[PDB]
């Protein structure tokens, strides 16, 4: 099955904690910037969705702060995999934050899913792409409930 | 017999001997191993659930349904209306199978040995004999269980 | 006291210890907000949309998650003034239409401080470093 | 098939919080009446399927025994989540019992799943909707296998 | 929220966990009444006969035992409306000549709730179920 | 000796917890109703002492609530066997509650003691009548301090 | 009917349940606790061995004499001549006491709950019921044990 | 005889809270003076029995040594509660010492028991009046055995 | 000798070696086993407490009284008035027994060996020799203990 | 209640348990003074020289050490009236030029009592003995 199991949840949190920097943004920023670099290269029209946060300038202070926000959001969801009742509430809040921004669709989330799958093995030790994707998709499924394809 | 105090006692000892999870299947296997050891002829009555192999999924499923039936009936010991309705329901299912009521006597003795062996020396055999009669009477209607 | 470079390093390490990886974050956030609404019960009305009446609900626990995540981003940025001020401006806009008083920011400050001390121990809690650096954070959220 | 061993362990533990051999039958049919009252509010045309067990009076012994029978079957499936072979045969038996009843649609079991996902958190400490979804949905589909 | 059938079952199980078999009942009752008299110190005067001045005495600990026993009977009767209302009327007559205010019943409500949560954990405490069903109990003791 | 020892106290609390229902009155009521049935059969004039709680109607709501009160009182005393200082205070409160109700005497408590000794083995597993009675009498001794024989 | 195979089974299960050393006294105390719990009025029949206090040396001596009687009778199950001689000797000791034979039915049930509770789920209740009847028939002569 | 092993364990532990080889003698006779002052208030005619140890001045070395002797004997009996054979001989010796004193009535020991039951909870954490009663009463009767 | 510091030291080491509960009786048995091993003639002086059997309740009671006497005397080391009054009391009890004072020397050496063996290498023998002299002088009055 | 000879012995043993040998003295003193300044925040100004603004500093922790040492000397002297009154007069002169109110001595009394109970347990805490004997101590420090 493709369900994000309890076992898969434990594996994703290990894959994430082994790479998370709890005190400094050096690791978080490098992970996030590399993901959006990958996303923009594969979806060139995705850069326009981030005009308010200087998507064209990945090293700007505005996009660095956006990257930390996205990484903070993913950190919160991965940790809340242990408490899915609260996770469902948090994923709804993230859904509305992405909701009805014209070009923000389910296709963009499938693209960034492949972005993480290419970035994570370069930074994470013992990366399990199967278990990561089953729970990453579980998270993005809640984030894109009311989005177009 | 089988007064309200014996019904509560039987309810407590059953819950202890029955357990949770996979111990439920182990209890059920011991019950039916004893039934077929007490009366090996009864085994041929359960070919429809593949009793020729007692670890097959088909007979394990039958075991689960039977002990699940004991659990729900015992749980309704304190409500006559619900208890008798379910016992009538079990009777309508067993009647077309033309079962010799003597095998319900065998069942009870295998149940007593299994519950008592799991629960320990404080097993209340007179309470279990009295209250099992109420169950077998409801399912069979045979005067042997009065 | 001032939130200097040494204080920022200390607050970072003590926060990382108290905030942790995720297991104790629910209890951490519950301790903080139970203190907030006990000291300032009048503040619950601002949290109607996230069930401020019942901090045990999944709805409020997700709000507590977002607040602690916001603190985590600020603490992690304390050694990066340029990006810190940008993120503080984002938190400022997230509170601009809500009328949060300076007294209420101090109430949450004290609750976060009691929560961190409760998590890491009075034996090591650096009150001066935490008060000075939380002042830097909240004054930036207040557009100051 | 079905769900993982760690997910099943969570479902089994949380289910045994509110249902076991020591729970009185009154609590059983109280839960049973809440579940079926909620089912009839979602799918009102399904209430007629229970005329044979006196659904017109959900306080009768006949209908009380029905919900006790239903929750016992649900308890049986839950406690055999880590025995995929037996659970397959158990759900096949339950499926045949429901297929042979004229009027049962597969969407009635979809509605039953939503009723359970709504009622159970009101009874269970730290209800895990993910572990329950991973285990109950294959359980539901296996029991609803064959219904139109 | 309402004290429906599902809430009554939940309050029953959580109470049985917090109340226990007898070993932790002394600490349970002490935590509750230390909260009552801290929030409402003016209430101690009503308990002169049972040493409300000193909740550590055997005299008050026996009163705390009777109060928790009264709660146990009500909780155990939540699924039996007819017998519950009869027992609530008995508790009503036991308080009729004492002038207990509705504000004081709410103070004990919150203390019992904090006591139950302290015993079973914020992680599982169902605040809505407890508040609604305690309202049913106290409003019946108030002859309402 | 006939003293209720610490060992006897542990045995009575096990005999009681094994039969106590912490969530529902089904067990408590059945135990209590069976005891008063036994008492009334053996002491027919004892039924008149319970006119205010409908002693003649054991299934009435008034007597069901009385039974739960008595069982609650016995539960409190058995648990307080672990803390006899508080127990002494609680038994005094129970004594005054039974005090100088005309027909409530020490003989009625000796009768209900035999009632429990006949009811308990039918509902309790591993019932120790010796240890039960030594601590049951310890409890009733405090309850009947100021009562007539 | 208690045939030779049932007699062998009962001897086997008795030896395991009875045990060695102080396990025998513990087994005996459980048996008589169950007897007096199954029939509280039977306790008055044993004033001559101080049944008021089951921990007294007088009653613990009676317990040891009874289970010693059970042990020796069960061991003689395979020899009709020796077994019936001892059952008649036991009958001569019990007959003058004018005992209601129904108490020997209660005794049997307490024995089953004790041996089965100690031996486990493979306890053979039908074999024990059939072979205890032979013992009760030998001691009482009452044809309710026929 | 005497009291059970679990009751004796409670009495011995609670007694060693306030009396042991490490407790200063001043604390010993402070307790001793409180006990005998309470005894003389209950039975005032018993104070004359202690003229030989200068009871007229309860701050004297003679009377201080008396209460130290009395509490040491009580400590000796308590610490031998689980040795019924020795405790019997110990109490028989103490009984003979008190029988040979003209004027001692058995009710003076009853009053001493009530004094102890009153004073000890003021000194001991979680005083157990049941365990103490079960152990001290046979101790009292054994020491008072023979007095009129 | 036996100054206030030595009295406190002796008080601490005694409390440690003396212990609580049944270890008190074990300490007393070792003390008197050493007394009778150091001077086997002294055993005949205690026939009134059945010293011919040292585990008899009579001699165990004597052991308890003696070590209880040591405990109370040591406890009063800091109060001369109470100490001397009790030592006079012990002297009046021992004087009519016509005891050779040399056996009080034996007692002290057996006490030192028993306390030191229980307390360990930090045992302060000079302090114990000095302060035991104060005790034996009070009980006997013999100039051998000056 | 009165601080009689039996109460003095009980307070001595319970204090020795709560005060301990030294390992738990830092936490013991922190619990007490966090309670003092929470109930009476206006009292912190009297402790400017010892950093009453921050009880986590080594400066205040050393003041807390001196206060608990002063309590230890009084408790250890409760059975020696002559020397106790002399030491109480010394503590009196150590506070004479500071204007400590009788209400403030009661606040520290309650904090020491909560601190002792928190250390040894509500199960054994003797409130009557502690209140009466602390009254003897503080009334002597107040020159009374
Ligand atoms: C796991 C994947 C993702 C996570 C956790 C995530 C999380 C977040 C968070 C936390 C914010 C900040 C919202 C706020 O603070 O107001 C944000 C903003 C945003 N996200 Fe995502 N996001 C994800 C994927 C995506 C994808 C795939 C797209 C588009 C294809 C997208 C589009 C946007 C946009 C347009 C914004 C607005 C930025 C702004 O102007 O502030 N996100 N996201
Ligand atoms: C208290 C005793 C018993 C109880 C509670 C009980 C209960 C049950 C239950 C729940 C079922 C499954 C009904 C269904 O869902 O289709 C069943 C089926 C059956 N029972 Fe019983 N049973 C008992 C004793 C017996 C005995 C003694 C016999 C025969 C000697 C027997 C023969 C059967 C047979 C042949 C089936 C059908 C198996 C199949 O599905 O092919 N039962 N029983
Ligand atoms: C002191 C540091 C604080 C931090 C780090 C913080 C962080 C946050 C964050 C991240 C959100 C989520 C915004 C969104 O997603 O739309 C939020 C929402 C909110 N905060 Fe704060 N906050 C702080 C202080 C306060 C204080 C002191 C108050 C009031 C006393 C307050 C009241 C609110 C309210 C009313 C909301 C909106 C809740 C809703 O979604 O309905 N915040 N805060
Ligand atoms: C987890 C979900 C369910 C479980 C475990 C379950 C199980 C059962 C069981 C054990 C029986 C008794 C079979 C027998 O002994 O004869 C039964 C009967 C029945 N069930 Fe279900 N069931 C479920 C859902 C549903 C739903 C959603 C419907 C919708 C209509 C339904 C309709 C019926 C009917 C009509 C009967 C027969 C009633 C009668 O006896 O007259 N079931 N079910
Ligand atoms: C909320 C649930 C409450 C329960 C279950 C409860 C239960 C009880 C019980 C069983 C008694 C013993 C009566 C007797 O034996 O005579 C009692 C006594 C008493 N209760 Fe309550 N009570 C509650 C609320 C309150 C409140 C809120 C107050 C005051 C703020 C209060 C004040 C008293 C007083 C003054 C007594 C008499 C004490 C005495 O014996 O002197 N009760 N209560
Ligand atoms: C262990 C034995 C017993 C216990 C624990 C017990 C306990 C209680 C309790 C808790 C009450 C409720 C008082 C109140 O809430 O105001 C009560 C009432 C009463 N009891 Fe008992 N009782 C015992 C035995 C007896 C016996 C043997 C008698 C008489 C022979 C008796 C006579 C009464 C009467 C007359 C009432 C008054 C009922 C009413 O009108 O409310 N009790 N008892
Ligand atoms: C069923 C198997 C039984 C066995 C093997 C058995 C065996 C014995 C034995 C060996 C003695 C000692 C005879 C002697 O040495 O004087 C004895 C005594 C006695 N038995 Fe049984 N017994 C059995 C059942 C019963 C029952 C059911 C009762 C009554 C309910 C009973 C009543 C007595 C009595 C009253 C005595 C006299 C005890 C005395 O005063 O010494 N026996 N039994
Ligand atoms: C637990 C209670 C008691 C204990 C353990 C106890 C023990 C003792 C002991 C060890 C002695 C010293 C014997 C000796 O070395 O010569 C003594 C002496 C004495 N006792 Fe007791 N005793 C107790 C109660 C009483 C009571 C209630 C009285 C009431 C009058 C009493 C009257 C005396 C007297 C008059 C003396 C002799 C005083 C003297 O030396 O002039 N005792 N007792
Ligand atoms: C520091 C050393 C000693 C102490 C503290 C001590 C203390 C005692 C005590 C408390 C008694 C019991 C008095 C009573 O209650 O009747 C006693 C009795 C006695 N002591 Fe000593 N003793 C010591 C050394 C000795 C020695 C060295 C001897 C002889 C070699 C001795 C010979 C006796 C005898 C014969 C008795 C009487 C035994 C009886 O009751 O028949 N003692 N002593
Ligand atoms: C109740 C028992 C108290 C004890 C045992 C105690 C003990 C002490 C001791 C030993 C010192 C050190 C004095 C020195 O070395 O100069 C001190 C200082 C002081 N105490 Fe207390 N005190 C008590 C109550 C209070 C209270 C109630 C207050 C105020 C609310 C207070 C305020 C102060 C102040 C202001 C100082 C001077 C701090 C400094 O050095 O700057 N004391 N106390
Ligand atoms: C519905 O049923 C309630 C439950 O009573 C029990 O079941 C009924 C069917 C009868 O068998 C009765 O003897 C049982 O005690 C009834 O109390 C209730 O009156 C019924 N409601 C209606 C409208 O008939
Ligand atoms: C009572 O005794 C008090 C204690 O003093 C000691 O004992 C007396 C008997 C003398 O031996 C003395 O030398 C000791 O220091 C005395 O302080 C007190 O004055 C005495 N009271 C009366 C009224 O005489
Ligand atoms: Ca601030
Ligand atoms: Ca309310
Ligand atoms: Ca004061």
């Amino acid at each position: 099955s493709n369900s994000c199991t309890t076992e898969d949840r434990r594996e994703m949190q290990l894959m994430w904690a082994n790479v998370w920097s709890a005190q400094f943004t050096g690791r978080r920023l490098a992970i996030a910037q590399a993901v959006f670099k990958d996303l923009f290269a594969h979806v060139p029209d995705a850069v326009g969705l981030f005009d308010r946060v200087h998507g064209t300038e990945i090293d700007s202070s505005e996009f660095k702060a956006h990257c930390i926000r996205v990484v903070n959001g993913l950190d919160s969801a991965i940790g809340l995999l242990s408490d899915p009742s609260t996770l469902n509430e948090q994923l709804s809040h993230l859904a509305t934050q992405h909701q009805e921004r014209a070009g923000v669709t389910k296709g963009g989330f499938s693209a960034i899913a492949q972005s993480f799958l290419r970035v994570m093995p370069q930074v994470a030790s013992c990366f399990n792409p199967d278990a990561w994707s089953r729970c990453f998709n579980r998270i993005t499924n809640g984030m894109t409930e009311g989005l177009a394809e | 017999d089988c007064n309200i105090l014996q019904r509560l006692k039987v309810k407590m000892q059953w819950a202890k001997a029955y357990g949770f999870g996979t111990e439920r299947a182990k209890f059920g296997n011991s019950l039916w191993t004893s039934i077929f050891n007490y009366a090996p002829d009864a085994r041929d009555l359960f070919k429809s659930v593949k009793s020729e192999d007692m670890r097959s999924p088909q007979f394990k499923a039958h075991i689960a349904r039977v002990i699940g039936g004991l659990d729900r009936v015992i749980s309704m010991f304190d409500n006559e209306d619900a208890l008798n309705a379910d016992l009538e329901h079990l009777k309508s299912q067993h009647d077309p199978r033309g079962l010799d009521a003597l095998n319900f006597v065998v069942f009870g003795k295998a149940l007593f040995a299994t519950v008592g062996g799991q629960f320990g020396v404080c097993f209340d055999l007179p309470a279990w004999e009295s209250c099992y009669k109420v169950i077998a009477m409801g399912i069979t209607g045979n005067d042997m269980f009065s | 006291s001032e939130c200097g470079p040494l204080q920022r390093l200390k607050v970072k390490r003590q926060w990382a210890e108290a905030y942790g990886s995720g297991n104790g974050r629910e209890e951490f956030g519950h301790f903080i907000w139970a203190n907030v609404f006990k000291v300032a019960p009048s503040a619950r009305d601002m949290f109607k949309r996230v069930r401020g009446d019942n901090i045990y609900t999944p709805a409020f626990r997700a709000h507590a998650t977002r607040v602690l995540g916001g603190l985590d981003m600020c603490v992690a940025l304390l050694d990066d003034e340029s990006v810190l001020n940008t993120q503080l401006a984002h938190l400022a806009s997230q509170h601009s239409s809500r009328g949060v008083s300076a007294e209420q920011y101090n109430v949450v400050e004290h609750a976060v401080m009691m929560g961190v001390e409760h998590e890491i121990g009075q034996n090591v809690f650096d009150k001066d470093a935490w008060q000075a650096c939380l002042d830097v954070i909240t004054s930036g959220i207040q557009g100051n | 098939e079905f769900c993982s061993e760690a997910d099943a362990t969570i479902v089994i533990k949380q289910w045994n919080q509110i249902y076991n051999a020591g729970i009185g039958a009154k609590s059983r049919w109280t839960m049973g009446n809440e579940i079926f009252s909620s089912l009839f509010k979602l799918k009102p045309e399904s209430e007629v399927l229970f005329n044979n067990v006196n659904v017109a009076n959900m306080s009768s012994g006949a209908f009380h025994a029905h919900t006790v029978r239903v929750l016992s079957g649900l308890d049986m499936g839950i406690n055999y989540l880590n025995d995929a072979g037996t659970l397959t045969s158990l759900t096949a038996h339950l499926a045949a019992q429901h297929v042979a009843r004229t009027g049962l649609k597969a969407v009635y079991f979809d509605a039953m799943g939503k009723v359970l996902m709504t009622v159970l958190p009101s009874l269970i400490d730290n209800f895990n909707p993910d572990a329950w979804r991973n285990c109950l949905l294959p359980l539901k589909n296996a029991i609803a296998k064959g219904l139109p």
